DNA sequence: CAGAAATTGGCACGAAAATTGCAATAAATACAACGAACAAAAATGGAGGTAA
DNA sequence: TTACCTCCATTTTTGTTCGTTGTATTTATTGCAATTTTCGTGCCAATTTCTG
């Protein structure tokens, strides 16, 4: 994705949507301190994420299933 | 010593230049056979004869130039002011001919067409066709980059609307004006606007706190409004209207 | 009416594009407290110490020292679980910032900041630390003898840790100082030929306005501007020459030859009320050969004089300026004896008024004189 | 004096010599300008001109 | 200016579309080296003080 | 010493944007990667210049840091220049190479007759490259050469076929470079630079994006390279004056006489004499730059055999003109032809024309009137540029609102497209006017009732063969102007977008997109006006019709 | 009276949707201002302060240092929101000068010019008079009667001096007849919105004609519009005038610690000027016949202020160049909207070669 | 002839538009492009459209 | 290591001087500052012409 | 002779983007009555100084 991002757009199917979710992505793996999901090559926060949903990891479902499962779980310390 | 495009000539129409090189390489190459005089000490008679040759060389000319009225020492410093090439004059509307040229050419001997073959500094390879090569008069323009180069990240704003200075002795900021603006909505950048617009020039909070998230290595804006709206509002109540936000 | 035989030129063009000149704005500038506070946002504070730290560099002057106590500002926080400690804690994180020793309580406390910054490799690092954190009084007053017996070090040491001590920076907030101090123009001349000073007004000050009376009332108001104008330069111009006039002695042969005149003098030279001349002579001055002087510096109060009249107040400071000034080192002269030397050129001042002159001139008494 | 120096320094037909080479001298001092005082203005002027 | 020894022909892109190439031996000779003078002045004046 | 490798490290991935003024526009606003150099000046890619109409003789670029994630992301996916290859107005590529990239294209892909090396036969491009470099054989021979070429089959795949091609020994090197899935016959020709353009337009609708943005780099590689090894210079020998000039004029002279005494004998007046004089002058300089084109495009060669033939010229004017690197036909014509008629900055054409070109020199008559056009050519960029930039901000702000906010809104109405012919020759055809619209009506069978095209159908080049198969003269499709949309147009109705090849998405902003395409070539060309020198552009205003073709005559 | 939410407080920011639009009241513009404008005088100089009820007044726009009273017996932080005494000033941040305006009090009514040249004039199409004879009236050259009573004479009459003579001379006092601004504010006042809308609406759907009924559509929309929204017509003649604050129209700061008035503070000063003239004419009941002149030159002030040159002689202040208004601040290529919030200067940015 | 007073004042004839609108009380919704650009807020266009749906939402 | 004396500063005293609001001001013979006004296009009002 | 329509004169608005840029003279006073501020010097207490 150091190039084009041709494939993430096909991923995705729109490309305002993919600034979005990598964005979201970008700043989870930045000031959340999530490991990413494929190995990085001294990459920043931004290609990693390209590269990701590149390889089908990572969409608006996925981080919405994500964020609803972690906040679960922060309910089942709670109690 | 300089190479050039020729596809600069053509699509320019200022053919002159080219002539200049001809006749110039034409120059040149006086002075060359003048200059090997000089390094093997051949006698007087055969320079001044050289050069009074070189001098009655044309089609009709207006200048009479008689050496016989030189004494020796006249003729070896005029020979040593010309050993790095003849100067010539040619006049705006009545300048010198392709047939001249050529002659002059053939006296100093060099090729008529004016092109020699060139080869390759880096592979020794010689090009293909012959290549024109002269010698032409350039200038140095008083537009040095020492003076064009210039960057900024932060600096002093104005005092009424808190907006970036302008120029390098003000150490001021580039201008974003309309025309970037409409390009920036044509791509549908709305993020890269916005952050040109309130974080970059006016959010006299937001400047701040940018910075600050920027030097913790977090990447995120907490845009507000700009102070030149708020200073708008002021002026168009001044004048007696009331305008204001609601809800 | 002379021509000025050198100068400075302005850098610019001598003419603009046609087109106007935008409106005045103006320019940030940075300042001591601009920095200290850019300085505090990029710090990890918390809430409280952040509000703390603004209220601290509120209360901070232009060299760089802390003017209110710390009881105002943990009392200006306005809680009540705050304590005394966390204050100190913040205003110790704040010392530390650039330029090192800020915002501290005196001059001790700012050399101590700034000598804990140094490496132990220093040559004398402990000696000063020592002389700074105990005996300071007998280092200022130059006693050199004490402090070799509390300090019990020979005269090598101790000269070079004086030297470390002068090595340091005593007002540490004036690196970043103003940008350029600003200059007055002179509003009146006096110069001398014939024997005579001749006072004239400053030329390159005073413009004739054009006079806007074409499309014509309004003209007749105009015209009260200009002679409201007339007489107000009219009467600076006869003020200042009476007072050059009552002043010739002090101009040529300088101070010491001034006379006790009040605003009464002049009002009665003038032939007006004394409130108009205490207003026209606010904030203007006159230049002279000799200098630049405020037009109102020339009144001052008088003593009785033996031989009849007064001496003016600037006269005796002049005097006991100049007797101070060829003293012996060894046996400074002392202020009953400077009274007694003075009273025998008909000068009759008392202990106190010699004392309140002294301070007023900003001389050491007699025991911290002596050599 | 006043109008003299103010003719001769702040005028608009006044101008600082050009002075990279010696052509740049004798090319402005050889000059021919319309406008100025009296003359036409860069918004008045036309187009025939 | 300076006469040069020129030739008319493509070179890599390194004289697209206007640019120019120099040698090395032009600035080994100071050809087109130039000399450049300012002038700072300072000020001392009275003062109130 | 450390912050240099901090630097380096903090700019490894962070787009900075290019901005160059003025922004006529989208293009003007372009990001890129940085590389750190050594210098005090910006280096550019040449392939982008085009976009920002930039030159290197003094030009200035402002430089911009995005700081957010989100203007990062948006750098690198939507402003980055590898995203730009097709243009928002045209749907044309704007990274296209010209200059020295195509005289290196079209000098090495050309043939000579008996060249070095003619006639053997070379078993696949790297034999022509080993001969070429070892100068064994030329670089125009012509040879037959093993070629093997990969066709895309109906389910996306690559079917290998080998052969045997005539070609040169260039377009055997340069066919290394061309990606699998392409034709043969692309390279098998002289490349101009309609050829590159349309390659390149080729090699996107047919690979994708990815091999287009490897394929430009090394065309533009390749062309340098080629071009700096032919050594191709420009002399004075070159432009040739063709004989029968002077010859042309003399009789245009004569005619202009005839009429002038025909002003004197009351028969005419003052303005049909003027007019008649314009376009006697005009159709004689129409005849000089033929005679002079035709004189300068055919060399005389010795064949093998021994017998003479004639074949296409290597004149550096002709190969500089016909390749279409640099220069137009109407600044060619003025060196070695006749300058022509001159216009006043007013618009009026002088009388007077100039019978000199720059090879031979003009008089001072004709440098006099010649300043006309130069004082026209001048006054236009200083003043007739506000004339376009009001029409540009009017354009802006009266269709900023205009964004795409739905998806389909149902209308069957639209309007009928059919090809624009204008004179014997059809100046567009109906395949450019239907390419990427939707389809309002089902299109019926050119002879039958018989469905062709379903309705509500994207028309892509696929559609728009087939339309051209049977020879469809109209088609119905949707526009905007009739829209069911509440405050906004559907994608439907507006159609394919212009710079992606796929239909548009929701949220764009077309009307700024709009009114910058119409916007920017009135102000271009208004400040391109200088180059042909103040020439007069006029055609002789014909007296009859002429049919070209057998069939019919209807009049309406 | 807490130190963390007074700094937390003073950053927040304010969420809005819409932006409203509409006239002023003379309450509104009393509200808006933190204090009253009465001398003209800027910055007082035997000690560099500004005046007091001046253009810079401390005590009416704010403190000129963050956190010190003018005198000086409050300087601190502890002492926030603490009005000294003394000089009246509060103690609190210096950045408030961007966001305080004042007033003045007009000694006569005054007209707005942009509601009164703008075409089409909306005084004018209110009352549907020629602009002619509304200039007439305004700037004292003749009389206009507000009631006939039992005269002869009818309501929005022209009089001239002799003809308002004669009939005084005739009739007496059963008539009212004015000038000036006064008169036109008597004349708004005393109309009515619906009864007027209404005959003009029978008015037009009786007689057939298109003049006619284009004028009386543009006449009824205009009286509908006034009708639906808040606003009355007798606030387009202006009683109070408000002030920008200080900090957005600086002084020019010169060499030598000296400063020259700008083009805003110079107009304000003249208003200023006048105003304070026909107030004292007013309290020493002077002949009429100065006042209207008087009142006059009051009324061009005003409007050279609001909008210079719209109408009449522009001013000049020096270089025979016009002195930049209001208005002039608002539109063209160098106001406000074109100059500053639609393309502006940015930092992260250079440029080069 | 637009809906909106800051489209329009920002556009041409500054002191017309903002006489009638105030007497006409005006209200202002900022829809368009450039009434977001004037106050600094996301356009309603691309990368911003989504956003601006769920305020309406909202509302 | 010490208490008696010089020495200096805080407080105080009358009394003389510097500072502030608050009503009250001119004022004549005389032209002379300019500039010299762009090109289109739209709108509105007034004088003239017309259907009836 | 009635109202209705039309053409001529006056007014108002606008006229590309960067980069470079560039102004100054100082501006009301003026007389009081009351007010507040400040001057020279005395007086006593608390340091420094002194030899013994
Ligand atoms: N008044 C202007 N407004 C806007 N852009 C301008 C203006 N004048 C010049 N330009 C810009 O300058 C460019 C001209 O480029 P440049 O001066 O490098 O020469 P050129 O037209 O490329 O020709 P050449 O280099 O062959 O002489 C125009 O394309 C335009 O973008
Ligand atoms: N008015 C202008 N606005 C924008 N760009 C310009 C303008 N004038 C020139 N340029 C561009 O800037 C480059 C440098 O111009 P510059 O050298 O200042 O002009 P010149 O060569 O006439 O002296 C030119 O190549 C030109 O394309
Ligand atoms: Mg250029
Ligand atoms: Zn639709
Ligand atoms: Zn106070």
């Amino acid at each position: 994705a150091r190039v084009t991002v041709q494939d993430a757009v096909e991923k995705i199917g729109n490309r305002f949507d993919l600034v979005l979710v990598a964005a979201r992505r970008a700043r989870q793996m930045q000031v959340g301190g999530k490991d990413p999901l494929v190995p990085e090559e001294n990459d920043k926060t931004t290609v990693i994420a390209l590269r990701e949903i590149e390889e089908g990891l990572i969409n608006n479902q996925i981080l919405d299933v994500r964020e609803r499962q972690e906040q679960q779980e922060q309910e089942a310390a709670e109690l | 010593d300089i190479v050039l495009n020729p596809l600069g000539v053509p699509s320019r129409m200022n053919i002159g230049q080219i002539l200049e090189t001809h006749l110039g390489m034409a120059a040149k190459g006086i002075g060359d056979k003048i200059n090997a005089m000089l390094k093997q000490q051949q006698e007087v008679a055969k320079l001044r004869e050289f050069i009074q040759r070189a001098y009655d060389l044309g089609a009709d000319v207006r200048q009479k130039v008689d050496l016989s009225t030189f004494s020796d020492e006249e003729v070896m410093r005029l020979a040593e002011n010309l050993r790095k090439g003849m100067p010539i004059a040619t006049p705006v509307f009545d300048g010198a001919k392709e047939a001249e040229i050529k002659e002059l050419l053939k006296l100093g001997d060099l090729p008529t067409s004016g092109q020699i073959r060139l080869y390759d500094g880096r592979t020794g390879e010689q090009f293909e066709r012959p290549v024109t090569v002269g010698y032409m008069y350039m200038l140095k323009l008083n537009h040095l980059v020492d003076d064009k180069m210039h960057a900024r990240s932060t600096g002093s704003y104005s005092l009424v609307t808190q907006q970036p200075l302008g120029g390098k002795a003000q150490f001021g900021g580039q201008r974003f004006g309309e025309m970037e603006v409409w390009a920036l909505e044509a791509y549908g950048a709305a993020y890269t606007l916005q952050e040109m617009l309130t974080v970059k020039s006016d959010d006299v909070n937001g400047r701040t706190k940018m910075y600050k998230n920027i030097v913790d290595g977090n990447h995120q804006m907490e845009p507000g409004m700009p102070e030149s709206f708020n200073v708008l509002l002021k002026e168009i109540r001044s004048l007696g209207i009331n305008i204001e936000l609601e809800d | 009416d002379t021509i000025y035989t050198a100068g400075t030129p302005s850098g610019t063009s001598g003419d603009y594009i046609d087109d106007e000149l935008p409106v005045y704005q103006g320019e940030t500038t940075q300042t001591l407290q601009d920095y200290l506070m850019w300085q505090v946002e990029l710090t990890p504070f918390s809430d409280t110490d952040r509000a703390i730290a603004t209220s601290i560099v509120d209360a901070v002057d232009e060299t760089g020292y802390l003017t209110v106590p710390l009881e105002d500002i943990l009392e200006s926080i306005g809680d009540e679980e705050i304590d005394i400690d966390e204050v100190e804690a913040v205003l110790k994180r704040i010392q530390r910032f650039d330029p090192v020793g800020v915002a501290a309580k005196d001059l001790r406390d700012c050399l101590l900041i700034q000598l804990s910054q140094f490496d132990k490799t220093t040559p004398w690092l402990e000696e000063a630390r020592l002389i700074i954190s105990d005996h300071l009084d007998l280092l200022a007053n130059h006693d050199f003898r004490t402090l070799m017996r509390v300090t019990r070090l020979k005269e090598d040491v101790l000269k070079e840790a004086v030297n470390l001590i002068q090595s340091l920076d005593p007002r540490p907030g004036q690196s970043i100082q103003t940008g350029e101090p600003e200059y007055v123009i002179p509003d009146v001349l006096v110069r001398k030929h014939n024997g005579h000073w001749t006072v004239e007004l400053n030329s390159d000050s005073i413009p004739r306005l054009q006079i806007n009376q074409h499309y014509a009332s309004n003209l007749q108001d105009a015209k009260w501007l200009i002679k409201s104008l007339e007489s107000r330069n009219d009467t600076l111009l006869r003020v200042s020459r009476c007072i050059v006039e009552q002043q010739q002695a002090f101009f040529e042969q300088g101070e010491e030859y001034m006379k006790p005149m009040v605003l009464a003098d002049i009002a009665q030279a003038v032939e007006m009320h004394e409130s108009t001349i205490s207003r026209v002579t606010t904030q203007k001055y006159l230049h002279s050969p000799r200098g630049i002087f405020e037009l109102k510096y020339f009144f001052s109060s008088h003593v009785n004089t033996e031989g009849g009249g007064e001496a003016s107040s600037t006269a005796i400071r002049a005097l006991v300026k100049k007797l101070i000034a060829a003293e012996n080192p060894a046996k400074p002269l002392s202020d009953s004896k400077l009274t007694s030397l003075l009273s025998e050129q008909g000068i009759m001042v008392a202990r106190r008024t010699v004392a309140k002159y002294r301070e007023s001139l900003s001389i050491p008494p007699s025991n911290q004189r002596k050599q | 004096s006043a109008a003299v120096k103010e003719f001769f320094g702040s005028s608009q037909l006044s101008q600082f010599m050009d002075q990279n080479n010696p052509l740049s001298e004798i090319t402005h001092k050889r000059r021919i300008s319309a406008l100025g005082p009296g003359g036409l203005t860069r918004e008045r002027a036309g187009f025939e001109v | 200016g300076q006469n040069m020894r020129v030739a008319f022909m493509p070179w890599n892109g390194y004289n697209f579309e206007d640019s120019i190439l120099v040698s090395e031996r032009v600035v080994q000779e100071d050809r087109f080296t130039t000399i450049h003078i300012q002038e700072l002045a300072c000020v001392s004046r009275d003062t109130k003080l | 010493a450390v912050v240099w490798d901090i630097l380096d490290e903090v700019i490894r991935e962070h787009p900075v944007l290019l901005n160059r003024a003025p922004t006529l526009h989208r293009l003007g606003i372009q990001a890129f990667e940085p590389v750190l150099i050594e210098g005090k000046a910006i280096q550019l890619h040449p392939l982008v210049c085009a976009a920002y109409n930039a030159d290197f003789d003094g030009d200035q670029m402002a430089v911009h840091v995005p700081l957010t994630l989100e203007a990062q992301l948006e750098a690198r996916a939507l402003m980055m220049s590898t995203n730009n290859i097709l243009s928002p107005a045209n749907g044309e590529p704007i990274i296209v190479p010209s200059q020295d990239v195509v005289l290196g294209l079209y000098y090495m892909t050309r043939d000579c007759v008996n060249a070095k090396g003619e006639g053997m036969v070379l078993t696949g491009p790297k034999e022509a490259e080993r001969l070429y470099r070892s100068g064994l054989a030329s670089l125009h021979a012509r040879v037959k050469v093993r070629i093997t070429e990969y066709e895309k089959d109906a389910n996306g795949e690559l079917v290998a076929k080998t052969s045997l091609k005539d070609t040169t020994v260039g377009r055997a090197i340069l066919w290394m470079i061309v990606p699998k899935g392409l034709p043969y016959s692309i390279v098998n020709q002289a490349l101009g630079k309609k050829a590159i353009s349309k390659m390149l337009n080729t090699c996107y609708r047919i690979l994708g994006l990815k091999p287009t943005v490897i394929f430009a780099d090394q065309i533009m590689y390749t062309g340098f390279a080629y071009a700096a090894r032919s050594g191709a210079s420009v002399g004075i020998d070159d432009m040739v004056i063709p004989e029968k000039k002077h010859e042309i004029i003399s009789e245009a002279e004569a005619e202009v006489a005839e009429i002038q005494e025909q002003f004197q004998s009351g028969l005419v007046t003052a303005g049909e004499r003027y007019n008649k004089v314009i376009d006697i002058w005009a159709a004689a300089n129409d005849r000089v730059s033929k005679a002079m084109m035709d004189n300068l495009q055919t060399e005389t060669v010795i064949n093998r055999d021994g017998q003479e033939e004639k074949q296409v010229s290597f004149n550096s004017i002709y190969m500089m003109a016909d390749s279409g690197a640099r220069g137009s036909a109407a600044q060619i014509r003025q060196l070695a032809g006749m300058r022509g008629l001159m216009a006043k900055p007013d618009g009026s054409i002088i009388e007077t024309p100039i019978t000199a070109n720059f090879r031979e020199g003009l008089n001072v008559l004709q440098y006099f009137i010649s300043t006309h056009g130069a004082r026209k050519g001048l006054a236009d960029t200083a003043l007739k540029t506000a004339n376009s930039g009001y029409l540009t901000r009017r354009l802006v702000d009266v269709a900023q609102d205009l964004v795409v906010t739905e998806d389909d809104c149902g209308t069957h109405e639209g309007i009928m497209m059919t090809p624009v012919i204008e004179g014997g020759d059809v100046k567009e055809p109906l395949r450019d006017r239907v390419l990427g619209r939707v389809t309002a009506e089902d299109v019926l069978k050119p002879g039958t009732a018989d469905i062709l095209v379903p309705r509500n159908t994207l028309l892509h080049e696929q559609w728009c063969d087939l339309l051209e198969e049977n020879s469809v003269d109209a088609v119905k499709v949707r526009s905007v102007v009739s829209c069911d949309t509440d405050f906004g147009v559907c994608a439907h109705c507006y159609g394919r977008d212009l710079a992606r090849g796929h239909i548009i998405n929701k949220g764009e902003a077309i009307g700024v997109i709009a009114a910058q395409s119409i916007g920017e070539p009135g102000t271009q060309l208004t400040m391109r006006t200088f180059h042909i020198g103040g020439a007069a552009s006029r055609a002789a205003a014909e007296s009859s019709i002429q049919v070209k073709n057998k069939g019919s005559i209807k009049l309406s | 009276k807490d130190l963390l939410k007074f700094l937390k407080a003073q950053t927040k920011t304010e969420e809005f949707d819409a932006i409203k639009i509409a006239l002023a009241s003379p309450d509104m513009i009393r509200s808006w201002s933190f204090g009253e404008v009465k001398k003209p005088e800027t910055i007082n100089y035997r000690t560099f302060k500004p005046e007091r009820d001046g253009l810079f007044c401390a005590r009416i726009f704010g403190p000129v240092k963050d956190y010190e009273c003018l005198c000086g017996k409050y300087k601190r932080l502890k002492h926030r929101g603490v009005i000294c005494e003394k000089c009246g000033v509060e103690v609190t941040q210096t950045k408030v000068r961007r966001e305080r305006m004042g007033h003045i009090e007009l000694a006569s009514p005054t007209a707005h010019i942009w509601f009164l040249k703008s075409l089409p004039s909306r005084i004018g199409l209110l009352l549907d008079m020629p602009l002619r004879d509304i200039e007439r009236v305004l700037y004292f050259e003749s009389y206009v009667v507000i009631e006939g009573g039992m005269t002869n004479l009818e309501r929005q009459q022209i009089l001239t001096e002799e003809q308002y003579l004669d009939a005084l001379e005739e009739f007496g006092d059963e008539f009212d007849a004015k000038m000036g601004a006064e008169a036109i504010q008597a004349l708004l006042k005393s109309m009515d919105l619906e009864q007027e809308c209404e005959q003009l609406r029978e008015e037009l759907n009786e007689t057939n004609s298109e003049t006619k009924r284009k004028k009386l559509t543009k006449r009824i929309k205009l009286l509908e519009a006034f009708v639906q929204s808040g606003n009355k017509p007798e606030w387009m003649i202006l009683t109070v005038l408000p002030v920008l604050p200080p900090d957005l129209r600086p002084l020019v700061p010169l060499d030598g610690g000296r400063f020259a008035t700008s083009d805003l503070n110079d107009l304000y000063r003249r208003v200023i000027n006048r105003n304070n003239r026909l107030k004292r004419l007013l309290d020493l009941a002077a002949p009429d016949i100065i006042v209207r002149n008087e009142k006059r030159m009051l009324q061009e002030a005003v409007d050279a202020l609001l909008d210079n040159g719209r109408r009449g002689r522009a001013i000049t202040g020096s270089n025979k160049r016009p002195l930049k208004s209001l208005a002039d601040m608002i539109k063209g290529k160098q106001g406000r909207f074109r100059q500053n919030l639609l393309g502006k200067r940015v930092d992260y940015s250079g440029r080069s070669v | 002839a637009t809906e909106s007073f800051i489209s329009a004042a920002s556009f041409q004839e500054t002191t017309r538009v903002l006489t009638e609108a105030a007497v006409a009380g005006k209200r202002d919704e900022l829809r368009g492009l450039k009434e977001n650009v004037i106050v600094g807020r996301l356009i309603p266009a691309g990368t911003g459209y989504a956003y601006h749906q769920d305020r309406m939402r909202r509302r």
